[PDB]
RNA sequence: UUAAGUUAUUAAGGGCGCACGGUGGAUGCCUUGGCACUAGAAGCCGAUGAAGGACGUUACUAACGACGAUAUGCUUUGGGGA
RNA sequence: CCGAUAGUGAACCAGUACCGUGAGGGAAAGGUGAAAAGCACCCCGGAAGGGGAGUGAAAUAGAACCUGAAACCGUGUGCUU
RNA sequence: GUGAGUCGCGAAAGACGGGUGAGAAUCCCGUCCACCGAUUGACUAAGGUUUCCAGAGGAAGGCUCGUCCGCUCUGGGUUAG
RNA sequence: GUACGCGAGCUGGGUUCAGAACGUCGUGAGACAGUUCGGUCCCUAUCCGUCGUGGGCGUAGGAAAUUUGAGAGGAGCUGUC
RNA sequence: AAGAUGAUGAGGUUAAUAGGUUCGAGGUGGAAGCAUGGUGACAUGUGGAGCUGACGAAUACUAAUCGAUCGAAGACUUAAU
């Protein structure tokens, strides 16, 4: 538990932040954003690895409707590619990915920065 | 709220203007007191 | 509400002693020859 | 022998400042440039240009080597006053100050 | 080693004095402009369109001044002489 | 008789800038130097700015430029705390 | 000068990526998210009088920053039986 | 008792305001031994004090633990069967 | 487990400090999907299902790195010795 924000631009955040992240797999933040977003996404993965109807229905619940994608002159919703790509990497391995960097402040604000991947 | 001077042209350009002021002796004396310092301006 | 009475130079710099701020902690590089914090990154 | 370098009416103010010159009166140089660049303010980075310019010179013009160079006295004083206004409530106003400073480091190797 | 007793060192920071800078623009010196007066002169202009103004004119002109579509001045007669 | 907070209200683009609807009220503000000879060129930096260099008798006279006090602000230190 | 590095920084939902750049919480593009919707929408008149466009700048303002701007410089733009 | 304790801690019903009215006195303006409905209560706490909480130094070498008690404060009610 | 900050306390790879994982407690009250029966809204079985914030055990999978700083070498006098 933490808090940025009032309730739910808070979890609208969140769910454009794992929205995010997952086009190109690594964001810049301040430090806190990073840390419960990190709580999220690794639920994300230990969901993803089940690959069920009923996963892809409670998945849904934060991702954002549609986030096009082009890689290859592809497409991807952020879905597909989850459980296509990236539950497929971390098969072997136990949920609990997910790095934090403190990379730096930030002088505007002061702010801490990281990077988190 | 309704602050004053609401402002318009046709009557700065009357009242506070020349052809009343040049149209009045009062006016007329008017226009000479702000001769004799020298004044750029006129009514106004 | 207000003073009365001008602060002077004196107790107006005793007041100002824990004003000073810690200075960072700092490390060299891993073989890069140059410092920064600690459980941070370089950049 | 000595060296020095200045700037001349930067806007910032000197208290905000003379915070950041008394990290470092007194120590070696490239630690006192890992001193400033890192604090999260913005008093450093105008006063990294400085000794770095001081630096410059220092070895132009005097010949002298970075190794024992410290930082013996450095300090900064007022400019002049930048004097403005804001509005305030029923009519009255309340003049900013806005002020300025003349940065001055000097450098020496302390021999001759 | 043991007891009893006494004393200091410290300066975060400040104080007193000395030196060196910085701000800011007093003082000192100067004067382009003013003050009050003397002697003398003069003491009104205007439909033959005033006083005062606006707008415009210089190769480059935003303004001041000069000037008026012959416009940053024309002709004449006298003086001066670069 | 004044010599710049005086004298004009005004030594300078002043009855202006400005305030007011409008009659009207109304400011502050001088000095480089013998001469502009007003800092080529080099270094730092984005510039500003600085240090060198030089001109000049002098630049701690370099244009926010004769002198440059005090308040106030700092730097360092001999005695003390 | 003190007060004081204090009170405040003038309603409101932003986040990420990429670029430019000396340097970006704030600038431009994209993406999503959210807000008004008898109205923060659109055409006019009073009123103001060049704010308008483009290219350059970022000392001053802009209650922070700033590569940007209703700010600065240069040029250009308003057609009626 | 302590500013008939306490309004830079609260309220404002009363009360020493402007309105209006009743009885009364006054020729009148208006006023009361009186009466009645309504009637804006500002302040970013400097020093002392107080509540709490921390840095420095000293306690004759430098540290981690444990603890005595000089002193101080708090508690102190009462009923029924 | 403390808390405005700092302080305090558990911990810092020779490691379970936090996060996640798998389990569990408690809470919630029968998931979706399928099939059945109803024209139908709906119910029944799948099934104390499924979901689950702070809670609690094991799990180094991730991050607590590397590094730097501060910090005594024991006065004198007398009496025992």
């Amino acid at each position: 538990r933490k808090l940025g924000r009032t309730s739910d631009q808070r979890k609208a955040m969140l769910r454009d932040l794992a929205t995010s992240l997952i086009i190109s797999e690594r964001i810049e933040t301040t430090e806190a954003r990073a840390k419960e977003v990190r709580s999220v996404v690794e639920k994300l993965i230990t969901l993803g690895k089940k690959g069920d109807l009923a996963s892809r229905r409670n998945a849904a619940k934060t991702l954002r409707n549609v986030e096009i994608l082009n890689e290859d002159e592809t497409t991807q919703t952020a879905l597909q590619k989850l459980f296509g790509e990236i539950a497929e990497r971390y098969t072997e391995r136990q949920g609990g990915y997910t790095r934090i960097l403190k990379q730096g402040p930030r002088r505007g604000d002061g702010a801490e920065s990281v990077i988190i991947e | 709220v309704k602050r004053t001077y609401q402002p318009n042209k046709r009557k700065h350009s009357k009242v506070h203007g020349f052809r009343k002021r040049m149209s009045t002796k009062n006016g007329r004396k008017v226009l000479a007191r702000r001769r004799r310092k020298g004044r750029k301006v006129l009514s106004a | 509400a207000v003073p009365k009475r001008r602060t002077s130079k004196t107790r107006k710099n005793k007041r100002r002693t824990h004003f000073k701020i810690s200075v960072p902690g700092m490390t060299e590089c891993p073989n890069c020859g140059r410092e920064y914090k600690l459980s941070h990154r370089v950049c | 022998m000595e060296a020095k370098a200045v700037a001349r009416t930067i806007r910032i103010a000197p208290r905000k400042v003379r915070l950041v010159l008394d990290l470092i009166r007194g120590k070696n140089a490239a630690e006192a440039i890992a001193i400033l660049k890192l604090t999260n303010k913005a008093s450093s980075p105008v006063i990294e240009k400085v000794l770095m310019s001081a630096l410059a010179n220092a070895e132009h013009n005097y010949d002298m080597n970075t190794d024992e160079l410290v930082v013996k006295e450095a300090y900064a004083n007022e400019g002049p006053t930048l004097k403005r206004f804001r509005p305030r409530a029923q009519g009255r106003a309340s003049a900013i100050n806005k002020r300025t400073s003349h940065i001055t480091i000097v450098v020496s190797d302390g021999k001759e």
